């Protein structure tokens, strides 16, 4: 699993 | 530009009819083009840029990854196409760099503003290094995390630890720990410790972000059991 | 061209990467440039002239759709905005319809490939007809109707009744009746007999393509119970 | 709900 950045949502 | 004619309330009010319709390129040119008149953005208008060129960017690291393990795992075709993605994402991220320092980033304005700008270019410089080979790589690697920390000192001093861009930026300082400047105790210090401070001072959630707080509160979590 | 200087078999095998990169703009361009050989394509490469093109303008047709609502519950923004996305749209229609008729329908080959081909024209006159208007519109229609019908034709009198070309197109051409043509009743019929037909006759079922049948013989199942 | 025509799939 790669690493979980900021995320593209409101 | 080709935006150039065009009004700036119209061009923010397309901005929102194309992430209605999901048009993710039109969008981030829509907001390109407000940028180029001049004014700075407010929070809604930051979001709009934010969602546009990530979405777009987005789409081209997913497709690079493709291409890229198709290419380990093995004629010159998938080369070709991997290069021509490549060059592709790199004109995005080096489009956004651009706005960043031509227009976005000034000495004054909101903390707010002016940490989600640096947040942004390390974002920016960091997608450019997962691309990156040569006498670019080392040099990528160093603009992205002198943008983060420049944006990690003004937040620790102006915001509270709650507060979602300081959070975002956090998590996305340790991905670049972890996954590009190859420093996994780094990454697990600073992950950690920005989940703890946000937790010890969880009284300082916004009525307005706090769902956007606990939500990267959720995801630094998520990255130090993945490392841990 | 733009890929006129490239192999056809290069382009074909460029075309199954941005597939499975989800690039199907490239995709859709790479397939251009292969049919642009003048070389009659394989059913696989029929398919991903097919996959390419339609996930092209499915996202069109989507977005317009989202635009022409909000443009119908309500400045001139969102008619310009509309107004683009279908200049486009209809541009990538044009495209398609121009390679089918400059490159693809031919008098001889397979009957197969006739009316997969036929089937496409009036695909893609039916999805300039979702967009249309005046002196446009009807003429729009008639080319749509002329080319499935010929389509039908030879579909009956060459192809068994779960052939997945013969379904597709027969499910396709009820819609055409339903949502272009303005005939509930035709749209029924057609998908009735087409369903009827198919269980009638379900043992000539193909190996090699049996679940594309009945999944086609359940969506025009589907619509019969909206329909009805 | 709109008709539902041939899909996108292989
Ligand atoms: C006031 C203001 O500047 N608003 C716009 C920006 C806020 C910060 N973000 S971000 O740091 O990229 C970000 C994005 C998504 C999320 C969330 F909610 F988790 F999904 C987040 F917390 C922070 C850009 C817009
Ligand atoms: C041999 C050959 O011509 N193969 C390629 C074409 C087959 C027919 N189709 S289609 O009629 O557009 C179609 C598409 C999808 C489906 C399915 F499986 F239901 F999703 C179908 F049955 C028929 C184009 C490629
Ligand atoms: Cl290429
Ligand atoms: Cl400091
Ligand atoms: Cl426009
Ligand atoms: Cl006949
Ligand atoms: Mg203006
Ligand atoms: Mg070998
Ligand atoms: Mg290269
Ligand atoms: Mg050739
Ligand atoms: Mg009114
Ligand atoms: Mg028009």
């Amino acid at each position: 699993q790669r690493s979980t950045s900021t995320p593209n949502v409101h | 530009g080709a935006m150039g004619s065009m009004e700036r309330a119209s061009l923010i009010q397309k901005a929102k009819l194309a992430e209605q319709a999901e048009r993710y390129e039109d969008m981030a040119a829509f907001m390109k083009g407000a940028v180029e008149k001049g004014e700075e953005l407010s929070c809604e208008e930051r979001n709009l840029l934010s969602v546009a060129y990530k979405n777009v960017v987005g789409g081209q690291r997913a497709a690079w990854r493709v291409l890229s393990s198709i290419e380990q795992k093995s004629g010159p075709e998938v080369r070709e196409y991997r290069e021509k993605v490549e060059t592709e994402l790199q004109g995005v991220c080096d489009t956004v760099l651009g706005l960043l320092d031509s227009h976005l980033i000034k000495e004054a304005g909101d903390a707010e503003s002016r940490v989600f700008y640096l947040k942004m270019k390390g974002d920016y410089y960091r997608y450019l290094a997962e691309v990156a080979t040569g006498d670019d790589k080392k040099r990528i690697i160093d603009s992205a995390r002198s943008a983060y920390q420049e944006a990690m000192d003004i937040s620790k001093k102006e915001m509270p630890p709650t507060n979602p861009i300081r959070l975002g930026l956090a998590l996305n300082f340790s991905v670049f720990h972890y996954e590009i400047a190859n420093s996994p105790e780094e990454a697990i210090s600073l992950a950690k410790t920005t989940f703890d401070e946000a937790m010890a001072d969880l009284h300082t959630l916004s009525e307005d972000s706090y769902k956007d707080s606990t939500l990267i509160m959720q995801l630094l979590r998520d990255n130090l059991t993945l490392w841990t």
